[PDB]
RNA sequence: CGUGGGGUAGGGGGGCGCGGCCGUGGGGCAGAAGCCGGGCCGUGAGGUCCGGUGGACCCGCGGCCGACGAAGAUCCCGGCGG
RNA sequence: CACGGGCCGGGGAGUUCACGGCCGUGGCGAGCCUAAGGGGUUCAACCCCGGAGGCGUAGGGAAACCGACAGCCCGCAGCGGG
RNA sequence: GCGGGGAAAGGAAACAUCUUAGUACCCGCAGGAAGGGAAGCCAACAGGGACCCCCUGAGUAGGGGCGACCGAAAGGGGGAUA
């Protein structure tokens, strides 16, 4: 059913990484196992960076804002053409007392904005339905990899097993120090200190315009509903997006339009991920 | 849950005999008696009412006769009642001069035609269209530049 | 124009690397011919709906379709078919016509040298 | 009484242009740990007469009277934080309040025993 | 999906912009007229080469009358192939009542108002079309079917 | 320096041989000009070009004919390959026979010190020390 | 493999640079950007390093987006010459 | 002995929208896409709904009106045989 | 926002009908919005059911040196509902 989706090209081509196992280990609270779960049909798309670049590069362009200059920008001066036979280029030039003053072209001082921004410009880089939900589970599959999240950029070395599902009582710790204290113990603290540490004062005019601190992602936490305590627990880590399963979305899986992101799955949010993005 | 009235789309001629339903204004007076209430109590209730409808539809007259069963045994509230709440006139000043009274009126077209096919209708339709660069007025000449386009390429 | 690039799927780069290893390794011209179809502009790719296997191909036939197949129209023979996609309709009118549907690399798997196998386009 | 928005332009132009009465909200200095177990506060606004150690700066350790608050500033005077111009005369290096902690309250104002208590409530 | 630079970077040192140093880039003189003119003096080569010759009709002149949308019917016609599988698809999802010991498809219901005879018949059924082809009723007595006019 | 194979050492010095003797590329009248006295090539489309007609007598233009041969392209003269480094971490995964120490040059002082013991420890050829990091170490 | 190597207009292919954004990795008061001279690399656009000056920001790599590259317009503004 | 620039610094010119043709890719495929708008949200992002409508699936004719293929041959690739 | 008076430049590769455009502009008169609004309606023998605004119908019908070019309405989906 699936054997357009995993394309075995032996023997002429070496596999691959494996794909991801037929279960998925559940640990507690605790960081231990506990148990297992079937693995979701989301998990053996494969991993496809053109369309997950795509579709991430459609969600950011979603949220630019129309730019424009002023309308008579550099054009409601007075001014006029002098013509010919006095000895000067004719440009138009003030009319009044500053008369030789050159106005109104975009090589004045003072003069209009040849082809400035236009707030009429279409900035958002519409995505089909289907083309977006089939890079969503193409980043969701990615999730499950360590090579994919290694090249992203996180540190997997702690984690006991990707994809990484914790169980569905950690949706009820409602404490910033009780939910570190979880990620400590399932391996995502390490990589939310590269996150912390990694912060930065980014180059450039961005710090003038509110953009002074550019900072790395860390993981991703996917519950299974809105308003769990765990949400209010984790979000004030640096770097860690915190989203019910049902707000999937590009921005989250797939940051910087490159695929593999450390995730913490609830076990309750893969159950409830069976009957979406599909 | 309110009931809405459900009514045929009128079947065009265009048509060739594909019907369909739509939302309707409200329920008719037919419909009404049938269950055994006028429009003032209706409205009353809540309902949407057309007293214009000549049309009797038998599910109208279920979900009526459903919801207010609902309604007279106490597990549904009625919503507040489909008349005018609020009454704001304002003060006319210059009616005259804006072109309001009768005369004004009978000039502006409004005794013989529809508002939407008045000339200065037309005139503010359009520039307004104009203004926002909307549908048909982003581009001028779009419909010879389709026309000769078409004939190059269906040659 | 903006020239042709080949196809930005890692998938159909992969398939299209191994049906060109697969034509040197066994000195069969189907699958460097089938690649070469693969290879083709977006624009103009093969798509072949299931009603012209009805025509151009009998039953006991093995089919190579070097693009997608579409399921359209009705199916009446028992035919084996590769394809680079399947549609579900097409792979459900192809199975309930007695036929089996394949990947490429399945077949190339199953018939080396591709004796046999008739290209559909 | 200071912006929420999250632009720089705007924050520093609500600090720069508030009033008086919001400026005194930039005076606030913590207080020693004594001091906030008498009192029941961890903030209070430096006012002259109270007694402040320097946590910062050339002067980073001395202790002294606070001689003169300038709201406009937002600086204070701080006795033995001094230096001698060029004819002689003393004056006073302008510290931020918030560079220093309380060690003494001055609370002979009825008004600050009140602002106290707020807080410890 | 590929993304390519603009010309505007290529162009950039290069003085006419690809628009040639003799014949340069002008106003509307460079192009003969603001929109669509001159197909009657100096395109009338286009006119030849797209439209007829002699009246150079589509460009230029009337041909007929327009019989009036509002009056007119807008058909919808399928053929019986198409037919053929869509009752297929129906019966699989149980959209249809065999209610004679036939499959009975109402095409008005099915949103179409015409039966033609394109394709094949396998299945006896019955047809309720406002409209049938000669060729579309004799395929479906062929199969064993009937087709019943409905009146408009 | 760095020890290589004889038809690297032959290229090498036929690099040597091409560099000596490379035109310097520049527009006409660069000489004559302080507004463009700085700037790179430019190949000028006019109608009066001579460098680009090659012109005896007239500056050369800028060919592929120039080019270096591809086997020691862009090695230090020394004939190491360099690598920048902005941290002693830097140094890991390097080779200290095939490759030379480039440390960056906003690199500080504190963290130059770092990187040049560790790259000497490590046998790597620093290019650029800097001269406050030279006297530090012939004063340690 | 080529009895391949000139080229304006023009068509096609690749790359350098500037401002910002999404990621990723870093440098900086033991001295960032900028400026002056110099060495090395690259056919080249350009890159990089050294010494001086300077005093807080900046950069490598992948992706994306532009108010993106001047020698000239009796060009505009300013400064300054014979 | 054709016209422009005294010099230097900075500024200085193929933009955006609508529509159409085409190309390079991506999604789905006898079907494809939603528009306005609605619900939720960590709130212009994002998730879900919304198929009205548009284009394709059948053409011919001014219109009334009518309404469509697997039969044969040549033959590239490919496959099989010598 | 409402009522009235009301051009030309340009386009049509000349130009007058035309367009530009009931625009620029002028005179008068209101509100926080204005205007519209409750069938001497639309449809076609099946039925909708005051009005305004948004998406569509649609550059379709139609107007026009039938040239340039101009250009609905009914119907459907919504906001809202008296
Ligand atoms: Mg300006
Ligand atoms: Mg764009
Ligand atoms: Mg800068
Ligand atoms: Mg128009
Ligand atoms: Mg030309
Ligand atoms: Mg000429
Ligand atoms: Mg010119
Ligand atoms: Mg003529
Ligand atoms: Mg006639
Ligand atoms: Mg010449
Ligand atoms: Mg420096
Ligand atoms: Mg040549
Ligand atoms: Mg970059
Ligand atoms: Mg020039
Ligand atoms: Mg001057
Ligand atoms: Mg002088
Ligand atoms: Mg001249
Ligand atoms: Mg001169
Ligand atoms: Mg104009
Ligand atoms: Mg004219
Ligand atoms: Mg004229
Ligand atoms: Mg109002
Ligand atoms: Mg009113
Ligand atoms: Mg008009």
């Amino acid at each position: 059913l699936l054997k357009f989706k995993l394309l075995d090209l032996s023997p002429y081509i070496k596999p691959a990484e494996e794909r991801p196992p037929e279960a998925l280990k559940v640990y507690d609270v605790n960081g231990q196992y506990m148990a297992d779960i079937e693995t979701p049909i989301h998990f053996y798309e494969p991993v496809r960076p053109d369309l997950i670049r795509r579709a991430y590069l459609s969600a950011l362009s979603a949220r630019f804002q129309p730019k424009g200059v002023y309308e008579g920008a550099g054009k409601e001066h007075s001014c006029e053409s002098f013509g010919v036979g006095l000895g000067i280029a004719r440009i138009p030039r003030y009319k009044g007392h500053l008369w030789p003053r050159g106005c109104f072209a975009p090589n004045t001082r003072g003069g209009r904005r040849a082809h400035p921004p236009r707030p009429e410009k279409k900035l958002h880089e519409e995505i089909n339905w289907k083309e977006k939900n089939l890079a969503i589970r193409s980043a969701i599959a990615a999730t499950a990899y360590k090579s994919w999240v290694a090249a992203r950029g996180h540190m997997v070395e702690k984690v006991p097993s990707l994809p990484l599902v914790v169980s569905g009582d950690a949706e009820k710790i409602a404490k910033a120090k009780e939910a570190k204290k979880l990620f400590e113990v399932l391996g995502l603290w390490p990589d939310v200190e590269r996150a912390a540490e990694g912060v930065k004062i980014r180059a450039g005019k961005g710090k003038m315009r509110g953009r002074r601190y550019k900072e790395p992602k860390s993981v991703l936490v996917v519950v299974s509903e809105l308003d769990v305590p765990l949400i209010g627990a984790v979000r004030n880590f640096p770097g860690v997006d915190v989203v019910p399963v049902s707000h999937l979305n590009m921005l989250v899986l797939a940051p910087g339009g490159v695929p593999g992101r450390l995730t913490l799955w609830t076990a309750t949010a893969v159950e409830r991920l069976k009957g979406l993005f599909l | 849950m309110i009931p809405k009235p459900v009514v045929q789309v009128p079947r065009s001629i265009k048509s060739g005999g594909v019907t369909k339903w739509k939302e309707g204004r409200g329920f008719s007076l037919g419909e009404l008696k049938e269950v055994g209430l006028n429009a003032e109590q209706a409205r009353l209730l809540g309902l949407p009412v057309d007293t214009r409808r000549d049309s009797v539809w038998p599910q109208n007259v279920e979900a009526l006769r459903k919801w207010l069963i609902e309604v007279l045994e106490g597990k549904a509230t009625p919503p507040e009642p489909t008349l005018p709440k609020v009454v704001k006139v304002k003060r006319k000043r210059g009616r005259a001069f804006r072109g309001l009274t009768s005369a004004g009126r009978r000039s502006r077209g409004l005794i013989s035609t529809r508002f939407r096919e008045t000339h200065n209708y037309k005139f503010k339709k359009k520039a307004k269209e104009r203004r926002l660069k909307k549908r048909h007025e982003a581009t001028k000449g779009l419909g010879n530049v389709l026309r000769i386009s078409r004939i190059i390429n269906e040659s | 124009p903006p020239n042709p690039t080949g196809p930005t799927n890692r998938q159909l780069r992969m398939l299209i690397r191994f049906l060109r290893k697969a034509a040197t390794a066994n000195s069969a011209n189907i699958w460097r011919a089938i690649a070469e179809l693969v290879e083709r502009p977006r624009r103009s790719r093969v798509v072949v709906n299931v009603g012209k296997l009805n025509r151009v191909a009998n039953d006991g036939d093995v089919v190579v379709i070097p693009g997608k197949l579409l399921g359209g129209g009705e199916l009446k023979k028992r035919v084996v078919v590769a394809a680079v996609s399947v549609t579900p309709k097409a792979w459900k009118k192809v199975v309930e016509a007695g036929g089996e549907v394949l990947t490429i690399p399945e077949l190339v798997r199953r018939n080396p040298k591709g004796s046999g196998v008739k290209i559909v386009i | 009484p200071f912006t929420a928005s999250a632009q720089p332009r705007k924050q520093r132009l609500s600090l720069y242009a508030a009033p008086l009465h919001l400026r005194r909200k930039l005076l606030n200095a913590k207080l020693s740990p004594e001091l906030q177990k008498k009192l029941g506060v961890k903030r209070l606004p430096v006012r002259r007469g109270d007694t402040v150690l320097i946590m910062r700066g050339d002067f980073k350790g001395v202790t002294g009277k606070v001689v003169k608050v300038d709201l406009k500033r937002v600086r204070i005077f701080v006795e033995g934080a001094t230096r001698t111009n060029s004819r002689g005369q003393t004056v006073y290096y302008p510290i931020h309040p918030s560079k220093v902690m309380i060690v003494d309250v001055d609370l002979s104002d009825k008004a600050r025993q009140k602002l106290i208590e707020r807080r410890k409530r | 999906v590929r993304r390519f630079k603009r010309a505007t970077k290529y162009r950039r040192g290069s003085r006419t912009h690809g628009w040639g140093r003799v014949g340069q880039h002008r106003k509307s003189g460079g192009s003969g007229g603001k929109g669509m003119v001159g197909f009657h003096k100096h395109k009338w080569s286009l006119v030849m080469k797209y439209g007829e010759s002699g009246t150079g009709w589509p460009f230029y002149g009337k041909h007929g009358f327009k019989q009036p949308e509002t009056i007119s019917v807008e058909w919808r016609p399928i053929n019986v192939g198409r037919l053929a599988e869509l009752v297929k698809e129906l019966r699989e999802r149980g959209e249809v009542r065999e209610e004679e010991g036939r499959l009975v498809v109402d095409l008005l219901k099915l949103g179409y108002n015409k039966l033609l005879g394109g394709g094949h018949m396998d299945v006896p059924l019955v047809v309720y079309t406002p409209v049938a082809s000669k060729a579309a009723v004799e395929k479906i007595a062929k199969a064993g079917g009937e087709v019943r006019i409905v009146s408009l | 320096r760095r020890e290589l194979p004889q038809p690297l050492k032959r290229l090498l010095r036929l690099r040597l041989q091409m560099k000596r003797r490379k035109p310097e590329f520049v527009r006409i009248d660069q000489w004559r000009y302080k507004r463009i006295e700085d700037s790179g090539w430019r190949n000028q489309r006019t109608l009066d070009n001579k460098i680009r007609r090659k012109w005896k007598g007239w500056p050369k233009p800028v060919e592929v004919g120039y080019r270096k041969p591809a086997a020691v392209r862009g090695l230090h003269p020394s004939g190491f390959v360099e690598v920048l480094v902005h941290r002693p971490e830097d140094l890991a995964g390097l080779d200290p026979k095939v490759h030379a120490v480039r440390i960056g040059r906003t690199v500080g002082l504190r963290k130059r010190l770092e990187i040049v013991k560790k790259a000497r420890e490590l046998g790597f050829y620093v290019l650029n020390p800097g001269k406050e990091v030279v006297e530090l170490l012939k004063k340690e």
